[PDB]
RNA sequence: GAAAUUGUUGAAAGGGAAGGGCAUUUGAUCAGACAUGGUGUUUUGUA
RNA sequence: GAAUACUGCCAGCUGGGACUGAGGACUGCGACGUAAGUCAAGGAUGCUGGCAUAAUGGUUAUAUGCCGCCCGUCUUGAAAC
RNA sequence: CCCUGAAAAUGGAUGGCGCUCAAGCGUGUUACCUAUACUCUACCGUCAGGGUUGAUAUGAUGCCCUGACGAGUAGGCAGGCGUGGAGGUCAGUGACGAAGCCUAGACCGUAAGGUCGGGUCGAACGGCCUCUAGUGCAGAUCUUGGUGGUAGUAGCAAAUA
RNA sequence: UUGGCGGAAAGGCCUUGGGUGCUUGCUGGCGAAUUGCAAUGUCAUUUUGCGUGGGGAUAAAUCAUUUGUAUACGACUUAGA
């Protein structure tokens, strides 16, 4: 239903880890450039791990597409979902975390009539 | 609001394509296929079945009968880049493979609404194959041990080695 | 140099056979007890 | 027939390597009775596939296949160079797979 | 570097196959006759042939025909160098200096 | 917990070495046994199939004292409390069966093999 | 090509057989060598016996039980010289190690079995006439292996008892050389030899 | 009511470290695409 | 009096294999034909099959092949005993 | 070429194995293996040179065409991610559950990070344009507070019982 | 089913008689299809459990006590229906 595009590529899927992440808990997991002298990470030792750079950029016509081939738009209330009514084949509504679950099934309730797709038509939902 | 909005979006219309210049024209196939040669079957439920080849069908794909009277193979489509072709060849002369096209093999394919587990054959398949094969039988019965040789099934042994075999 | 096969004498004395126990004093003392069927033959089982 | 085989046998022998650096992403095939590039020529485009048996049942079977095809041939002994969709685990060193005669030339 | 004399077939195959003007500062693929008449024109230069013509002959106006031409980007030989090692001079069997006339058998792997 | 301690030949009934008799240990964890067998009787179990299907024990805070070192210096002096917790549960005989139907989706070429052997075969 | 390969090791050379057979080994080929005891090493008696001794006093200086283990038997003396032909200290080394049995003399059920040669490791088509070579049973015994006596013993007793399956055999192949002799001469032989059987 | 640290339960690996990078096997787990408009009324609530 | 070797040229013909399909109404350069028009001419189309489900794929754990020294700092030089 | 000349301390190193018309030495001819190198293609970014006010529809700091290039400590500059608080706006979210916390569950970005699902939770919080700073931690024998291995270990032995 | 040989890891080899299915040594008759143009198109062995109905036999070790040819504790050596 959305609007075609050619195949997704990413170059890289793993998400980049700071260095020694995984050896001292205080050391959190994200990324961080090495600044040491004598890093090896920062030297670029054959068999570390590989910094992010810009060579890894995505496609410009592939950036910000999700799989189903929208791009994520988040949506807080009935009158922001309507920016969506002539945009359905590029843009996917998706409700906020902090919308309550009555107000979220008077949005699900309007994007079906305006054939919007919702990515996450679970939150909150009693069942 | 959530999200503020995105200043432009992107056009809705689909664009058409560049005409392509990628004309159709039929294949150069391999001289060795000659109308009338003895085949090997290399997949499918026949694999490994000698069998004889008739017609350069349209849709790039050869026409293909047992004789079924032999062996049990009937008369079927293959695909020539899986078959090889061997040097017995037998005269085909004189039998009416005009009335087999590309839309005398049809499928029709069920709906995906009717599933069956449980599980037939057209009148007309069966009576061209025994019309065609019965003349051709007389021209296999000539040469001797080669309706044998069409009952037998090809199988690499050990010690053979394809880059030096002849077919 | 390996062992290929043991041949025992028909009867053991009480003695000898205490070796094969830890515990002798709540034990059924059945030892060579089916070894000792293999006797009672000529020499079937044991000229063999 | 005692005998149904219509490919011809081969070992798996290691990836595309360096002393230090291997490529996964390329394999090296030998196939039996092929002892010099010439022969193994004629072996070039032909389907590989690796047979391995697993526990779980997938499609009704306990059989999994990979494809993959030569590219081209290796050194001065007849060993070619093979690719697959899925590169073989590595574990398949030495291993027996199988090089069928189709896309055929004759 | 390693440098010869050149045969007539072998400049032919490097405009035709690897030959790019340079044009306003950039590198275009000549591809067309159009192309050399545009910026070659004033020095009687029309077609690629005009161009081979003024190099294999060089002319009053090689300087500008050649400059004109960007510098060739060579592959390295399909056939290898021929001998084990290269840094010695051609006489010693290396690959650099003054290979006279077997230039043409190298460019053409070269190519 | 066994670093640096003596061997006992009564350890062999688990196969192990390192053994010893923590009575202090033993004096509450069985008072918590009987605790919880009259619990059990006053829910009305049978108090005959009973097994102890849980327990666990975790630290307490700690109880700390002073001792005196050399070179009038000081040092932490404390206790280990635990706190301990134990379910029991009566044994029951096989718990169910007949799982998932395990449906499977065949190929046509599938389909056609398994026809055909059906077919020569009965 | 084959399930397993029994090597008759007599005339052989113990690096050159080693790197043919190593290489058997990481291809996946089960390999069964037999008669360890008359593998040959190029040079002369003595210098080999150096060259084993010179091995010998290598070994860990504050506990000899966890040094260089100095195996003597000669099937032992071929296996270490392969050992460190394969990179045994990875899981693909020793699956290839576990396809490989060296044996001295010929054992039981390979004994029923064919043996074979590898013409590129052997002695005399790898080494010039004239020169030197040694016996590995030889050069065992002189640096501590014990069973020389025994299986000079077994080997005569294989040997013998290997004659009369041979002379059988070459009795009943007699018979099958008349038989085909007087079943040629004939239509169906005509055809075999115009299509070349 | 987070982390260091610990107990129980569950999964997994473990021949003198563990942890990491590339690729894949195996196991576990996870999203989407499968209505499209349309021929059309073999139709019910007749549009 | 020829042949053949070696070297070089062909805007000589042809078989086999591998990877890539970027771009997206037309425009330009061409070629084939008297023309219509067609074409391998400024970037792939056509026919057919299976599946439509964890099948492909992602994440994670493990195994395998190869590689991988502990970080920050002073220093010409740090894994540094 | 080889041998004598040629003696040092843990056991040992043509890298190891091993290698005698060699797997050694002198020389020649090819074939073959492979680097983040070279040739071609795709994508990202940067730089440079150009086109495009015409109505309609958005962004003229927008869109598009072509070429070249991409290592880097100390250092310089630019574009961005995030935090506390301020002005303005979304008549923004919210007891039908805000913030916070956990989650080998999911999505987006090369990344700083952003978003959702699920459990706890009970009272406030966010998006965008700007303003402002006591604004981003692994190190400083850093400060305060808390917790480990060592470890149920050292040990609890003077003063007769 | 008859007997012989084989102890290096024998665990196999040879052999008697009869029965049995097949035999493409040679000549006949029928079936094959639809798995639709290929998708390994599944045919091997490794272990274990649970059921059958058919044979077969009804132990020991450790703790605890004891000994001292032993000993830090373990361990060893003893003894006890
Ligand atoms: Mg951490
Ligand atoms: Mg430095
Ligand atoms: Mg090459
Ligand atoms: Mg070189
Ligand atoms: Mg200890
Ligand atoms: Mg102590
Ligand atoms: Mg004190
Ligand atoms: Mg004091
Ligand atoms: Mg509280
Ligand atoms: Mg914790
Ligand atoms: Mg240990
Ligand atoms: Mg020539
Ligand atoms: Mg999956
Ligand atoms: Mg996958
Ligand atoms: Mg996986
Ligand atoms: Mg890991
Ligand atoms: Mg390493
Ligand atoms: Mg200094
Ligand atoms: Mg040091
Ligand atoms: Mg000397
Ligand atoms: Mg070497
Ligand atoms: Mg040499
Ligand atoms: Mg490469
Ligand atoms: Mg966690
Ligand atoms: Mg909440
Ligand atoms: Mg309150
Ligand atoms: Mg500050
Ligand atoms: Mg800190
Ligand atoms: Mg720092
Ligand atoms: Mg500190
Ligand atoms: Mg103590
Ligand atoms: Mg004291």
């Amino acid at each position: 239903a959305s609007l075609p595009h050619p195949k997704i590529v990413k170059k890289h899927t793993k998400k980049f880890k700071r260095h020694h992440s995984d050896r001292y808990h205080r050391v959190a997991e994200n990324w961080r450039k090495q600044k040491g002298i004598d890093s090896v990470v920062r030297r670029r030792f054959r068999g570390n791990i590989s910094q992010p750079k810009i060579g890894y950029g995505s496609n410009k016509k592939t950036k910000f597409l999700s799989p189903s081939g929208h791009k994520t738009f988040l949506v807080a209330n009935v009158k922001d979902l309507e920016t969506l009514t002539m945009h359905t084949k590029t843009y996917a509504a998706e409700i906020a975390h902090n919308i309550s679950a009555k107000n979220r099934v008077v949005i699900l309730a309007r994007a079906k009539a305006l054939g919007i797709k919702v990515t996450n038509p679970k939150g909150r939902l009693a069942l | 609001t959530a999200q503020q909005a995105p200043k432009w979006y992107p056009s809705e219309d689909v664009a058409a394509p560049k005409k392509t210049r990628k004309a159709v024209r039929p294949q150069k196939l391999r001289a060795s296929l000659v109308p009338g040669t003895v085949l090997i079957l290399l997949a499918g439920r026949f694999r490994g079945k000698r069998v004889v080849y008739l017609k350069h069908l349209e849709d790039n794909t050869l026409l293909v009968t047992g004789p079924f009277k032999v062996n049990g193979v009937p008369l079927r489509r293959v695909n020539a880049r899986y078959v090889i072709a061997t040097s017995t060849k037998v005269s085909v002369e004189g039998v009416n493979v005009e009335k087999f096209n590309v839309e005398y093999f049809a499928k029709e394919k069920l709906t995906k609404k009717e599933k069956k587990e449980a599980n037939e054959i057209k009148a007309e398949r069966v009576e061209d194959q025994k019309v065609v094969d019965k003349a051709l039988i007389a021209e296999i019965k000539k040469t001797p041990l080669l309706k044998q040789y069409l009952s037998a099934s090809f199988s690499l042994k050990n010690g053979d080695k394809p880059h030096m075999l002849k077919f | 140099l390996r062992s290929l096969t043991t041949v025992w004498a028909e009867h053991l004395s009480d003695e000898v056979k205490r070796r094969f126990y830890k515990n002798w004093y709540k034990s059924k003392k059945k030892a060579f007890t089916k070894y000792s069927a293999k006797y009672a033959q000529d020499g079937a089982g044991i000229e063999r | 027939a005692e005998s149904h085989r219509l490919y011809v046998k081969g070992k798996h022998l290691s990836y595309q390597r360096s002393k230090r650096v291997n490529n996964p992403n390329v394999s090296l095939i030998k196939i039996e009775g092929v002892a010099t590039p010439q022969d193994a020529q004629f072996y070039l485009g032909k389907r590989i596939a690796y047979v391995y048996r697993a526990s779980k049942e997938v499609r009704g079977s306990k059989i999994r296949v990979m494809w993959g095809k030569v590219t081209r041939t290796h050194g001065n002994s007849g060993v070619v160079r093979a690719t697959f969709r899925n590169n073989l685990p590595a574990k398949t060193f030495g291993a027996s797979v199988r090089i069928f005669l189709y896309p055929s030339n004759i | 570097v390693a440098y010869g004399y050149p045969s007539y077939s072998t400049i032919r195959q490097l405009v035709y196959k690897r030959g790019f003007g340079k044009i306003n500062k950039q590198r275009v693929p000549l591809s067309d006759n159009a192309i050399i008449e545009a910026n070659l024109g004033k020095y009687g230069i029309l077609s690629i042939d005009d161009l081979i013509h003024e190099i294999i002959t060089v002319g009053p106006h090689f300087k500008q025909a050649n400059n004109f031409l960007w510098p060739f980007k060579l592959s390295n030989p399909s056939g290898g160098w021929g001998v084990p090692r290269k840094f010695k001079h051609f006489i010693q069997g290396g690959s650099f200096g003054n290979r006279e006339e077997f230039i043409n058998k190298l460019v053409k792997s070269m190519n | 917990f066994n670093s640096s301690i003596g061997r006992t030949a009564q350890g062999k009934e688990f196969g192990v070495t390192k053994a010893r008799w923590p009575a202090k240990s033993v004096k509450f964890v069985q008072g918590l046994l009987q605790n919880a067998a009259a619990n059990a009787e006053a829910k009305g179990l049978d108090a005959t199939k009973l097994y102890v299907s849980h327990i666990q024990v975790n630290q307490a805070p700690k109880q700390r004292r002073r001792t005196y070192r050399a070179h009038g210096r000081i040092n932490k002096y404390e206790s280990s409390p635990s706190h301990i917790e134990l379910v029991v549960t009566e044994k029951e005989e096989a718990v169910a069966k007949a799982a998932e139907k395990k449906v499977v989706r065949l190929t046509s070429r599938q389909r056609g093999r398994i026809a055909a052997q059906k077919r020569i075969a009965a | 090509v084959e399930p397993v390969v029994v090597i008759d090791g007599k005339g052989h050379l113990v690096g050159r057989l080693a790197s043919v057979v190593a290489k058997q080994l990481l291809n996946g080929q089960k390999i069964v060598v037999v008669r360890a005891e008359e593998l040959n090493i190029s040079g002369e008696f003595f210098r080999n016996k150096l060259k084993y001794h010179d091995f010998l006093r290598k070994a860990t200086a504050f506990n000899k039980t966890r040094g260089p283990f100095h195996f003597r038997a000669p099937s032992r003396i071929f296996y270490k010289a392969l050992r460190g032909m394969v990179s045994h200290k990875t899981a693909r080394g020793k699956a290839a190690l576990e396809r490989l049995k060296v044996f001295e003399g010929i054992p039981p059920p390979y004994d029923k079995k064919k043996r074979v040669v590898v013409p590129q490791a052997l002695r005399v088509l790898r080494l010039k006439p004239g020169r030197k070579y040694t016996t590995l049973g030889k050069l065992s015994t002189s640096v501590g292996w014990k069973y020389e006596d025994v299986v000079a013993k077994l080997e005569a007793k294989r040997k013998v008892s290997s004659a009369e399956y041979y002379a059988k055999k070459r009795a009943f192949t007699k018979k099958v050389a008349s038989a085909n002799a007087t079943a040629a001469e004939s239509d169906v032989a005509k055809q075999l030899a115009a299509l070349g059987y």
